[PDB]
């Protein structure tokens, strides 16, 4: 039935050096069996939390996941999402 | 996940049995008792719930403690027509998409209170075949050979002048049969008239 | 006002293959969670117990467990009687708000059924299969007399005890910081502006424009992105005391 | 309000079978039961409604069609001898409180045979009362038997008179094989009517012995050259002596 939205965002302003919390938030789909992942340089990080999957009024699910890390200059992050919607996996960098 | 007990038991007529059944089956929604005489279907005889701990159905009484999983079924002054099958079934559901579980059943045999008795063995005449008659309970008959059959004790009832009387048949296809050796195989009374 | 949302999801792969998770929300705070991989609802603030005793949770967690197993087995026959086909999504939304209640159920994503007055009812653009449905779960009396019970004496007895126990998280006000960025250009420019770290919900910004959604950040504070083509930022919040957040470019 | 037709049954190997159960009622839920003689009861099958087959609790080479709310038949591909045993329908609905009780059909007994030319009818006679026993009792006791038929499926009755009676009756409660070898072997039977001394010895008074035995049926092939054993009644009488 319903795709994906997926949308990349920092808790702080991102200065370089500091510590900072990088969020996914993947919503506006359905069904719910979906896979996740937050990339560093191309590389899925191993270390990361989530949100308890819920929805909202019209049915579809939504998540969160997150993670603390400490940007760098020449540091690339995203976000990966395959779903059954998709043809290939979706995937959206964090634009510093 | 339903279980029945005893397996099966032989009273006299006029007294009272009690029959148990114990289920682990959860949830529970309600638990009913059925009664099948040989051959035919079973029939209702009582259906609880657990906020009931007991119902009346005739001479049959069941009680039902929810908290224990427990449920019996009293049978008062009992007689030869409750020689039955007695099932106890229980449904998981308040409705039709229940699953439904069976206990194996209980057999009843109810036998004659035969207060005095005249064991004899009779000769009936074609229209050859020995009849053993009115002896009690207490007495069982034995098969057999090929050639010769014997019958499983039977009781009849003579409603109009109250009384009632154990009987067996025994033949065989050989011309050279007697009373006296027919039932051999069997334990006889010693006060057994020829 | 806080509504308590009450939510369920349960997956069904093949006939052997499920699994049921379970949540519930007060206002925008989540108070209760429920896995498949747990034999127990679990609270996760001080006060998600509210006014309620040990004993009076403890019947709580006992018909909630009993509900979880039977549901699926529910469902998986269902499935059968219905001939429907695997897989399967079942989603549930149910509670109530102090001032009446709720019971909907979707399958697939979609409304089919809820729960009015003492029995199930279909709802309005319905396929005709849910009439099967609704006819034999209307015969389960010990059930329909449970979810009224539930409904219209156990859910709002619990949430004022919510009420007069979680006063303090409710009413508090976290104070939000906000910067300007210059996203990729559509010559064209794109004026991007971040507030984020607030709380509670309700949030007022401005170009003075797409105004984005409010994205949750991981300690219950939220983040909003409103962008612009193409100058001020405005930002108004009941932590702020009328006086609004101004940046300039 | 539920049925089951017919009650009896005989059919030889490697044909087809079908069990007829109907209801009166509009009851949706409906199951079928199988049943061994001094055993539980397995489901085999079952429905939720027309066009709801789903099989049961027991792995049968058997199946089922609802295609009327009112019928249920169960139906066997080729009859082997081991699907010999009782068969009972079954439903459920709403009835004397608020709850869903099962209500069950009254059976039908199937026997599956190797041959055709194994079915006989029975022979019956009537014994008459002893000596011994008028002068020792003052009760004479009547004896039916039957003797020689297959399968077991028979019901006796004794007839006083022109009047079924029931007081003073004993029927066995199942027939005996006569050889207990051979897997297809005949059956016997016996009965006992006890009366007063005095009722017997009134000339007046005729004693009829009655068996009703269930056989074959108006489309079964027979290629013998004895008749053709038919359900039929079989019978054997007695008159009051001096
Ligand atoms: C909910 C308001 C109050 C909340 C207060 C607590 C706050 C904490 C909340 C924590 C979060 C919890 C997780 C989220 C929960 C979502 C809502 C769940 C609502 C649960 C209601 C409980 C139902 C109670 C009745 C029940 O358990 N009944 C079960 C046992 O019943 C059996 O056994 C009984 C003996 O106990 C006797 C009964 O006669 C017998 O039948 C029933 O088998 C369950 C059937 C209920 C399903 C109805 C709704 C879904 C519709 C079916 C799906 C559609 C199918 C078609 C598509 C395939
Ligand atoms: C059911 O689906 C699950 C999840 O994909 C899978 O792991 C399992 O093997 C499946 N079972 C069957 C019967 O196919
Ligand atoms: C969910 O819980 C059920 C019941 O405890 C369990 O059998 C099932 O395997 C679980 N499903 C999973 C592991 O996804
Ligand atoms: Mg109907």
């Amino acid at each position: 039935q319903r795709t994906p939205k997926i949308q990349v965002y920092s808790r702080h302003p991102a200065e370089n050096g500091k510590s900072n919390f990088l969020n996914c938030y993947v919503s506006g789909f359905h069904p719910s069996d979906i896979e996740v992942d937050l990339l560093k340089n191309g590389e899925r990080i191993e270390k990361v939390e989530h949100s308890d999957l819920s929805f909202s009024k019209d049915w579809s699910f939504y998540l969160l996941y997150y993670t603390e890390f400490t940007p760098t200059e020449k540091d690339e992050y995203a976000c990966r999402v395959n779903h059954v919607t998709l043809s290939q996996p979706k995937i959206v960098k964090w634009d510093r | 996940q339903v279980e029945q007990s005893p397996q099966s038991l032989i009273i006299l007529e006029g007294k009272n049995c009690t029959l148990q059944c114990n289920y682990t089956v959860s949830p529970f929604s309600n638990l009913r008792w059925y009664k099948q005489d040989t051959g035919r279907g079973p029939v209702s005889l009582t259906i609880m719930t657990f906020s009931e701990n007991t119902k009346s159905n005739g001479r049959y009484t069941a009680t039902l403690d929810a908290d224990t999983k427990q449920s019996s079924l009293h049978i008062t002054a009992s007689q030869l027509s409750d020689s039955a099958s007695y099932i106890c079934v229980v449904s998981d559901r308040g409705s039709t998409l229940g699953r439904l579980y069976f206990g194996r059943g209980t057999q009843l045999t109810v036998w004659p209170d035969i207060q005095n008795p005249d064991p004899a063995v009779y000769q009936l005449r074609d229209s050859s075949v020995c009849l053993f008659t009115d002896f009690d309970s207490q007495t069982n008959v034995s098969q057999s050979d090929s050639d010769v059959y014997i019958t499983d004790k039977c009781v009849l009832d003579m409603r109009s002048m109250d009384f009632k009387s154990n009987s067996a048949v025994a033949w065989s296809n050989k011309s050279d049969f007697a009373c006296a050796n027919a039932f051999n195989n069997s334990i006889i009374p010693e006060d057994t008239f020829f | 006002l806080f509504p308590l949302r009450c939510l369920q999801i349960s997956s069904f792969a093949n006939s052997s293959w499920t699994r049921t998770d379970g949540l519930a929300w007060l206002g925008e705070l989540q108070t209760h969670s429920w896995s498949n991989d747990s034999d127990t609802v679990r609270s996760l603030k001080p006060w998600s117990q509210g006014t309620f005793s040990d004993q009076q949770w403890e019947t709580l967690q006992h018909i909630f467990r009993v509900y979880r197993s039977s549901f699926t087995r529910d469902v998986k026959e269902f499935a059968k009687m219905l001939r429907l086909s695997y897989p399967l999504e079942l989603q549930v939304s149910a509670g109530c708000e102090v001032h009446n209640n709720f019971f909907h159920v979707a399958f697939q994503g979609k409304d089919i059924l809820s729960f009015q007055g003492t029995s199930w009812e279909p709802t309005q653009e319905a396929p005709l299969w849910v009439n099967l449905a609704i006819q034999v779960l209307n015969q389960d009396k010990w059930t329909r007399e449970t979810v009224q019970w539930l409904l219209n004496g156990t859910c709002p007895q619990f949430v004022s005890g919510l009420l007069e126990s979680g006063k303090s998280e409710l009413k508090k006000q976290v104070k939000p910081k906000a910067w300007l960025s210059r996203g990729p250009s559509p010559g064209r420019l794109l004026l991007v502006c971040h507030v984020s770290g607030f709380y509670p919900k309700p949030v007022w910004v401005k170009w003075m424009t797409q105004p984005g959604d409010i994205l949750p950040n991981a300690d219950e504070t939220w983040y909003l992105r409103a962008t612009l083509d193409v100058l001020s930022c405005r930002v108004k919040h009941s932590s702020l005391e009328g006086q609004d957040i101004v940046l300039y470019w | 309000d539920i049925y089951q037709t017919p009650r009896y049954l005989v059919i030889g190997t490697g044909k087809k079978i079908t069990l007829e159960c109907s209801q009166t009622m509009g009851h949706d839920k409906m199951y079928w039961y199988q049943q061994d003689p001094g055993m539980e009861l397995h489901l085999i099958h079952y429905s939720y409604g027309v066009n709801s087959t789903e099989k049961g609790d027991l792995s049968s080479e058997s199946t089922v069609s609802r295609i009327r709310t009112e019928h249920f038949p169960l139906t066997l591909e080729s009859a082997r001898p081991s699907h010999t045993s009782q068969y009972l329908c079954a439903s459920s609905g709403l009835r004397d409180r608020g709850l869903y009780e099962q209500y069950f059909g009254p059976g039908t007994r199937l026997t599956v045979t190797e041959d055709l030319k194994n079915v006989f009818p029975p022979e019956v006679a009537v014994f008459e009362p002893s000596e011994a026993e008028i002068s020792h009792t003052q009760k004479a006791t009547l004896v039916c038997l039957a003797t020689g038929f297959y399968p077991d499926h028979v019901e006796l009755s004794w007839w006083v008179n022109g009047k079924e009676v029931h007081s003073g009756v004993c029927t066995d409660p199942q027939p005996l094989k006569e050889q207990p070898a051979l897997n297809d072997s005949r059956y016997a039977l016996s009965s006992r009517l006890r009366v007063s001394a005095t009722f017997w010895q009134n000339p007046r008074n005729h004693f009829r012995c009655q068996v009703q035995f269930y056989g074959l049926s108006e489309n079964d092939e027979w290629t013998q050259d004895r008749a053709k054993p038919v359900t039929q009644i079989v019978s054997a009488e007695a008159w009051g002596r001096a």
